[PDB]
């Protein structure tokens, strides 16, 4: 018990996401840690259709990070 | 509920790996064996070949001498083994003893064996039953059978596999005590046996005879299907 | 002692009987044994105790019984 | 006395349907037009008799005159209540639906022999007297629960099954249209009966087969129904539907996925299972109620045993515990004989090779198959059924569920 | 001001302190642990301030509570 | 009538009108009333597919008495099933738009409410709802909820 | 190659076969399911009865001694009271389905019998004690103290007789002998509970000493204890434990107490919804008022989770008598009992069947003697055989219960 | 705690070997009587299926020429208790030229019956009857699977047993004779089995002091059963 409670929010999540009525003009921005864990009926494009990584820095945009603050 | 050791007894008295293993035997092809007044007969429900194989290595009947012959059922791994050790000790027993080996030493030795097989961890039980069908003792014909707990047991009458119910209680109904005598209406009761097969489709009947003085028969399914005709022939005549 | 002086006991009690068979025991399962005693004396309805009344008392705290085992001789 | 209150004085109200269950034809024949014209007759004269009924009644009627100032002498809108308890001075106490409590007076026109405590009255507003006592009625939710109609065909419907059709007719049918065997050696009859095995089995339909031929009033209770959230809305039903079981016939009650009411009584302390559990207890309770059952039947139903509350199974409350297995290859070739009787079979077909290569499929399984084959026949644009349709319906209903097995491990 | 008595079972629990104030005299006031639990919500704590209250009105009252690890958790 | 609500005069208690329209709580995005999203042929590559569930709708119910001049049950239940989610929902909808028919959505997660009981009567109230609409198909969304084991 | 259906090729499956009688069966079918319908609510037939009276007594009653009934007589409500003050009422009384109130007696009653807990009537705007009223005394107790002989014999529970044989030590021997206890210096036990496998004569061994007491026996049902108002129970299991210390030589006994049970020194006890309640009153009154009782009272229950050690401590409850099975001669005494009553063969023997039954309760041994019966129905018998009980042990026991695999058996002869 | 031979319980004990006993209780019945004029000996067959050849299952077995077995409880670990003990007799006279007690051979049986974890397996499960004729007179022994060997003058095990024992204890006195006890055994069969008594469902074994050959009864048998 309770784990399909998870289990249904993301359901509910899906659907109001992806069902029918399709909500024009709604916006959903997400992220997380590492998303090798989550569920591949998310990941699926025409409902989260951006895939952007962040890396750490690198070199030149930690002298960016270094300009910005100092 | 343990049931995940073999030196275990229950609260109530039991073995259930050993019992566990007889399950395994339910699974495993049907054979049927009777004896008759001088020639003994078995017979096999051979599964459908799958048209891309050879079929001389799906071997279900064997000699274990040149006058004994052998039905299992279970699982062909631990099958292989027994038939393959039970030779050398027929033939091993001839050398120390210059007879011919009997129908009766042959099964106390592969109950034996898969008697102190079952007692020690480590030593997963053979998942077979055998059949062992000989007219070797001198002119007598005999039939035993052997069980995965390793009893050696005589029938005169027998069936393994799938559904043997059906077969065990069809054969008391069946088997008269008219001793059926000319041998191809014993070879008549067995193919009507078997004509009540999980799925009787005629053609996967594999019947093999002995008439106590030759080597095996294995018969031919233009022979076989002779006394298949015959069958529904003389069935049609009772009504 | 304490708890069996409101009881009628037979004057025949061994203490050190009743000091070493008593064992993991409390003075909750000490007053239990002691009335427990009584107890069985009141089903046969003898007047007075024994130590083989404590004895059975013990087996019935937690709850023991024996019989002739054949293991033993 | 010897016959104290001669027994609530209550009758039966059994079924009303089966009005001819014989259009035995079964096909476009002119008997079953003759037939059906015959049952058009007398059903239209029976409308046109009760409709002279309430046609040539010259009444015109005037109300007597103690009857006519009761009617004013009580309120208009009158409300329902609850006894609790009598005092017999004329005034007793009573409960209102809210359960608020009052020493009202009752009236001297009541028939002051129906007042025993539980039974519902009538109230004012203004001293919320006892107008006159209600006879037994129940709340609509229960009125629902009572079969008006018998559903389906008769035990010819069903194919095959007649070692349990045997049990069950000795445990309902046979005490009721034969009850001198018992007497003759003293027994008393089973009292539950519970039907379990894997499902599409044929549970339902030996349900419906009952209640089709019998006498007893048939009272469908489906698991579910019976749960309510307002605090005792879930016991009261029970007493409830157990009381118009009583009042009414040797009567069979059939309550359906018992499993969703009893799983092996865990005590939560949060108020969302005890609900739960309370109506649980009090099923079983007043299952052996023993005040006066009345030889009332009841027929529980599910698919998995295991999961069941201990207390339920033991013999003293269920007797009988029936399996319906995957059946055999023989009557299958009933089934295939039943479900193929209303369509044009084509000759080319052997049913038995269907039931041949197979060994566990059910009886939902044999009509999924000749429903579908027929609808493949439409495909390529036929009436008959050749063996292919057979063919082709096998292979696309079966596929879906068959999922593991060792091949060439054993043979 | 707090003192914790404690072992294995009882029989020298309550009995020890049954010892404290048989011979201690000083207004002593018992107090048991689910006396406290109630169906009333904050009786528990109601009941727990206006006895400790209580014992501090009394000049040379001690306090006892018995069985505090029924909420002791 | 069954169900029958009445309007009650709240004085005296007396029977001011027959009220229509037995008790439908909650059955808001039930019966859509806006059908058109996208149409019958923007779908591509699933011809199959769409056909035999125009055999299993629209045959029944355009024609029911070739079923009954066959001899065979109608059938009624539909199970549709692909992994990555390819086309469940536009065919759905294409459906949705095509059937003159009354058409039910129901996402189900929302049955299951707060309480004992309410979250169960709903279903006895919806299907009899849609029997008030006499042809009626009724939409599940995502049976991976409700429905598992 | 997959062809769906053109409008013309409907039409040749709607035309051909038995084009003359298709609809001619068809729609004499339909109407009559219309005229099932429309003979229905034509008829309606269903009328009221609402209770009245034949009007040879009324008449007269439906004078003004109706509205002497209506307008001087009043509509006062009952309530409970909580306590009192002294010198001036002050009275605490409560609705308890409205709040509870602060309120005044009225004038026409003296201040004396206006005692606490007790069913008193309230004005409906003043909130005054109009008149005291008893408790409903006595529908509430003497409803289950019912005062009557059961129809058990003491022969009925024989095999058990040991463990009948602790009840009737802790039950009989001091309600009348507790005279031994002063000629020996003891005092009689005051607590049994009783659990241990459904079905296994619990209630047997309670009817059947509540046969052999000629006196007062209550019986408690474990669901009225639960009820649906908040604040009920409780004020019931203040009415029963009060009017049953009333008389002497009574029993009292509970059954079926998981509902009311749980153990509430320990672990648990996070309830408080009216079951505790009921508990927390209970087990109040049970100790309390009970130095030195006459009143027995005894529990029991299908699951031993639900034991209280605060009842368990000593002065609530003291001795753990559990039942057991019966080794053979005791299931071999009560397949006798079963088949005494009933058409039997005067040549079976009981010994081979209590073999066959090795953990068995007589709830099924019974329910084996009703399904040998049921045997001898299905040929045409009138007295049962050995063999109708045979097949009824193999039917009940080695169906359903703990062995099977009965055919693969050859390792034991 | 059990799950094990090498553990002990709080109280005593074993939980191991208990169960063991507990393996003997459905097994077959199995009567002998030891009497001045020699032992006799009765067993029930159980035969299933009629198909079943009969000879094949064995309950007496033949020791030696003067002392006969009766089993119960599991059979595969029966016939490995058979095989010894005809060798510890044999042996036993090939160095002595004498043939081996009745009490002392099953002193070499119980010698292994007792090996289970005794090893630098799990205990048997199989009770025993040994009779014979030894030099003093006839004797009758018993043993279990924990080793105990005792000596019983009319014992009864398998199923049935204690329903057998207190039947038994009813009509056995000191001074029978051999033909008295040989029907006053079956009569206590017959009461404690299920079939109605024929040739077919038991055998009998005798074993006399002159009478060395003849452990058995064949058809004989039916006219014991008439005489009842
Ligand atoms: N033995 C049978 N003979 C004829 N028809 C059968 C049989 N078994 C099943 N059927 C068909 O299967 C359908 C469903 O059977 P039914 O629902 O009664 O089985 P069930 O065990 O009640 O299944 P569930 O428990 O899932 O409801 C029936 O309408 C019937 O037509
Ligand atoms: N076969 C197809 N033809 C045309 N468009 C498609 C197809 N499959 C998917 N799409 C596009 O994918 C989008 C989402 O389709 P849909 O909502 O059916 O996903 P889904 O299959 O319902 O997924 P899930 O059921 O896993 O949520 C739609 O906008 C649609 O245009
Ligand atoms: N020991 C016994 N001796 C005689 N009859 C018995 C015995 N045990 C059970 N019975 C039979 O079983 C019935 C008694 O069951 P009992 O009243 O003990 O159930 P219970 O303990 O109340 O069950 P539960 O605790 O589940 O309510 C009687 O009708 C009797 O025929
Ligand atoms: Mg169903
Ligand atoms: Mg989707
Ligand atoms: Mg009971």
């Amino acid at each position: 018990g309770a784990d399909r409670e998870v289990q249904r929010i993301l359901l509910e999540l899906l659907n109001q996401m992806d069902g029918f009525d399709q909500n024009v003009n709604v916006k959903v921005i997400m992220a997380t840690n590492r998303a090798d864990t989550l569920d591949p009926a998310l990941l699926r494009p025409g409902r989260l259709d951006r895939k952007i990584e962040f890396p750490l820095p690198d070199r030149r945009q930690k002298r960016l990070i270094f300009s910005t603050i100092t | 509920s343990y049931d995940r050791a073999i030196t275990v007894f229950s609260p109530d008295g039991h073995l259930f790996q050993v019992e566990y293993a007889q399950e395994a035997v339910k699974k495993g092809s049907t054979a049927v064996g009777v004896r008759g007044r001088d020639i003994v007969v078995l017979g096999v429900e051979k599964k459908s070949v799958a048209k891309l194989q050879d079929e001389r290595t799906v071997r279900k009947i064997c000699a274990l001498d040149d006058n004994v012959c052998m039905a299992f059922a279970g699982l062909t791994a631990d099958a292989r083994i027994v038939i393959n050790r039970a030779r050398v000790e027929c033939q091993s027993h001839r050398l120390t003893v210059e007879d011919p080996v009997t129908v009766e030493y042959i099964t106390r030795y592969i109950a034996s064996l898969k008697q102190r097989y079952t007692q020690s961890n480590g030593r997963r039980p053979f998942g077979i039953s055998a059949l062992i069908v000989g007219f070797d003792f001198d002119g007598t014909p005999r039939l035993y059978q052997t069980d995965p707990s390793g009893t050696y047991h005589a029938w005169k009458a027998n069936a393994i596999g799938r559904g043997a119910k059906s077969v065990r209680e069809f054969l008391e109904k069946n088997y008269t005590d008219e001793a059926i005598e000319t041998d191809d209406l014993t070879i008549k009761l067995v193919i009507k046996a078997l004509l009540e097969v999980v799925q009787s489709g005629g053609k996967n009947i594999e019947l093999a005879v002995m008439r106590r003085d030759q080597s095996l028969k294995i018969l031919n399914p233009e022979e076989i299907e002779k006394y298949v005709a015959e069958i529904e022939k003389e069935k049609e005549e009772n009504e | 002692q304490i708890h069996s002086r409101k009881m009628n006991v037979s004057p025949d009690v061994n203490y050190e009987e009743l000091a070493r068979c008593t064992d993991d025991f409390n003075g909750a399962q000490c007053k239990a044994v002691c009335v427990e005693a009584g107890m069985i004396a009141l089903r046969r309805g003898a007047t007075e105790l024994t130590h083989e009344d404590y004895m059975e008392g013990i087996l019935e705290v937690q709850a023991k019984k024996k019989a002739n085992l054949q293991y033993y001789a | 006395p010897t016959r104290v209150g001669k027994k609530k004085k209550k009758t039966k109200g059994p079924d009303a349907a089966s009005k001819l269950p014989l259009v035995t034809p079964h096909t476009q024949c002119r008997l079953k037009l003759l037939k059906l014209e015959r049952i058009k007759d007398y059903l239209l004269m029976e409308e046109e008799f009760i409709r002279n009924q309430e046609q040539m009644k010259p009444l015109e009627e005037k109300q007597e005159e103690e009857r006519s100032k009761v009617d004013d002498l009580r309120g208009t809108p009158m409300s329902v209540g609850t006894l609790e308890e009598i005092i017999d001075d004329n005034h007793a106490i009573v409960s209102t639906s809210v359960g608020s409590e009052h020493y009202v007076s009752i009236l001297s026109f009541v028939d002051k022999d129906l007042l025993e405590p539980g039974c519902s009255v009538l109230l004012n507003h203004k001293v919320h007297a006892v107008i006159g006592v209600l006879m037994d009625d129940t709340d609509p939710l229960v009125t629902v629960m009572k079969v008006e109609k018998a559903p389906q065909e008769t035990y010819a419907d069903i194919g095959g099954l007649d070692n349990q059709i045997q049990e069950i007719k000795e445990s309902v049918e046979l005490p009721l249209t034969h009850p001198e065997y018992y007497e003759e050696m003293g027994i008393k009859p089973p009292k539950g009966v519970i039907l379990y095995g894997p499902p599409g089995t044929g549970k339902t339909l030996l349900a419906k087969a009952v209640a089709n031929q019998t006498s007893a009033t048939f009272l469908r209770v489906v698991g579910s129904e019976l749960i309510q959230k307002y605090l005792g809305d879930g016991p009261k039903l029970v007493r409830e539907l157990f009381r118009v079981a009583e009042e009414h016939a040797p009567s069979i009650v059939f309550i359906d996925e018992i499993d969703a009411i009893g799983t092996k009584r865990y005590d939560s302390n949060s108020g969302g299972e005890r609900e739960i559990q309370r109506t649980m207890l009090e099923l079983l309770n007043q299952l052996d109620g023993f005040d006066s059952r009345g030889d009332v039947k009841v027929i529980m139903a599910t698919n998995r045993i295991e999961t069941l509350d201990p207390a339920l199974i033991r013999p003293g409350r269920i007797d009988r515990k029936i399996e319906f297995p995957l059946p055999d290859e023989k009557t299958k070739k009933r089934i295939f004989q039943i479900h193929t009787s209303r369509m044009t079979l084509a000759d080319d077909v052997t049913l038995d090779d269907l039931i041949m290569a197979k060994d566990d499929l059910s009886g939902a399984d044999i009509k999924a198959i000749c429903t579908e084959a027929g609808l493949m026949a439409l495909r390529e644009r036929r009436m008959k059924v050749t063996n292919e349709d057979f063919k082709k319906s096998k292979e696309n209903v079966l596929y879906k569920k068959q999922e593991g097995t060792p091949e060439g491990l054993y043979l | 001001k707090g003192v914790l008595m404690y072992g294995p079972p009882g029989t020298g629990k309550t009995l020890l302190a049954r010892a404290c104030a048989a011979q201690t005299k000083a207004t002593f006031l018992k107090l048991a642990g689910p006396q406290l639990v109630q169906m009333f919500i904050g009786d528990g704590a109601k009941l727990v301030r206006d006895a400790f209250a209580l014992a501090k009105e009394k000049a040379p009252s001690i306090i006892f509570i018995d069985e505090l690890d029924a909420i002791g958790t | 009538t069954p169900n029958c609500r009445v309007a009650l005069r709240n004085d005296s208690y007396t029977l001011h009108k027959i009220l229509p329209n037995k008790v439908d709580p909650l059955v808001s995005l039930m019966m859509v009333e806006k059908v058109p999203d996208s149409t019958y042929e923007m779908i591509g590559g699933l011809d199959k597919q769409i056909k035999e569930i125009k055999e299993v709708i629209e045959l029944p119910v355009k024609h029911p008495e070739l079923f009954e001049a066959l001899g065979i049950a109608q059938p009624k239940g539909v199970l549709l099933y692909g992994p990555p989610g390819t086309g469940k929902t536009l065919l759905a909808r294409a459906v949705a738009h095509h059937t003159d028919c009354t058409f039910i959505r129901v996402s189900g997660s929302e049955l299951v409410q707060k309480f004992i009981g309410e979250g169960a009567r709903m279903v006895r109230e919806l299907f009899v709802m849609a029997r008030e609409h006499a042809p009626s198909i009724i939409f599940m969304d995502e049976i991976d909820s409700i429905g598992s084991s | 190659p997959i062809r769906a259906l053109d409008e013309g090729d409907i039409a040749l499956l709607k035309t051909y076969g038995q084009s003359t009688y298709s609809r001619q069966i068809k729609q004499v079918e339909d109407d009559i399911q219309q005229l099932l319908k429309k003979i229905n609510e034509l008829t309606g037939i269903k009328e009221s009865d609402t209770g009245l009276a034949p009007p040879a007594l009324w008449d007269l009653a439906a004078d003004k001694q109706t509205l002497q009934s209506e307008q001087p007589l009043q509509v006062a409500r009952c309530t409970k009271i909580i306590n009192a003050d002294s010198e001036d009422p002050k009275y605490i009384i409560n609705v308890k389905q409205f709040a509870k109130f602060v309120v005044d007696l009225s004038d026409q009653v003296a201040p004396t019998d206006i005692e606490e807990g007790m069913r008193v009537g309230v004005d409906r705007n003043k909130y005054q004690i109009h008149i005291p009223l008893p408790p409903k005394i006595d529908p509430t107790v003497t409803m289950m103290q019912v005062e009557e002989k059961p129809d058990v014999t003491y022969s009925d529970v024989g095999g058990c007789k040991e463990q009948i044989e602790k009840l009737r030590e802790v039950v009989e021997t001091p309600l009348l002998h507790p005279e031994r206890f002063v000629n020996l210096g003891i005092e009689p036990p005051k607590g049994v509970l009783l659990f241990g496998p459904p079905g296994t004569g619990k209630t047997l061994c309670a009817r059947a000493v509540a046969n052999r007491t000629d006196a007062c026996f209550i019986r408690v049902i474990g669901s009225e204890l639960v009820q649906k108002y908040v604040g009920e129970g409780a004020r019931m299991v203040r009415e029963l434990f009060e009017m049953a210390r009333t008389k002497k030589a009574c029993l009292i006994f509970f059954d079926e107490i998981d509902a009311i049970g749980g153990a509430r020194f320990d672990d648990g006890a996070g309830g408080d919804n009216e079951v505790q309640r009921t508990m927390l009153e209970l087990i109040n009154q049970l100790d309390g008022f009970d130095p030195r009782g006459n009143i027995k009272v005894l529990m029991a229950t299908n699951r031993p989770d639900t034991l209280d050690p605060a009842l368990m401590r000593p002065g609530r409850l003291d001795r753990k008598i559990e039942f057991s099975l019966p080794d053979l001669e005791g299931r071999t005494h009560i397949f006798k009992i079963h088949a005494r009553s009933m058409s039997v063969e005067r040549d079976i023997r009981f010994e081979l069947l209590a073999r066959l039954c090795p953990n068995s309760t007589g709830a099924e041994i019974r329910s084996v003697c009703t399904e040998a019966g049921m045997f001898a129905i299905r040929a045409r018998r009138k007295i049962a055989t050995e063999k109708d009980f045979l097949e009824a042990v193999n039917k009940v026991i080695k169906s359903y219960a703990k062995f099977s695999a009965t055919p693969r058996y050859m390792t034991y002869n | 705690y059990d799950r094990g031979v090498n553990t002990f319980s709080p109280e005593g004990r074993l939980f191991q070997v208990e169960y063991a006993i507990e393996a003997i209780k459905l097994g077959s019945t199995a009567i002998g009587i030891q009497t001045s004029e020699g032992v006799c000996l009765a067993v029930e067959k159980r035969i299933t299926s009629p198909l079943m050849e009969p000879s094949s299952i064995e309950k007496i077995v033949e020791i030696d020429a003067h002392i006969g077995c009766a089993m119960s409880g599991l059979i595969a670990d029966a016939k490995t208790l058979i095989d010894k003990a005809r060798v510890e007799t044999q042996n036993h006279w090939f160095t002595y030229n004498e043939t081996m007690t009745v009490e002392s051979v099953t002193q070499a049986v119980s010698n292994l019956a007792l090996q289970f974890g005794e090893e630098d397996s799990r205990p048997f499960g199989v009770a025993l009857l040994f009779g014979g004729v030894d030099e003093k007179g006839p004797q009758l022994f018993h043993m279990d699977p924990s080793g105990t060997f005792v000596q019983c003058d009319a014992r009864a095990i398998g199923s049935a047993s204690e329903g057998a024992q207190s039947s038994l204890q009813e009509v056995y006195h000191k001074s029978m004779t051999l033909k008295e006890a040989i029907k006053s055994s079956l009569i206590i069969l017959k009461q404690v089995m299920e079939e109605k008594l024929n040739a077919t469902n038991i055998e009998l074994a005798t074993v006399q002091p002159g009478q060395n050959f003849h452990m058995f009864t064949k058809e004989e048998l039916e006219e014991v059963i008439k005489d009842i």
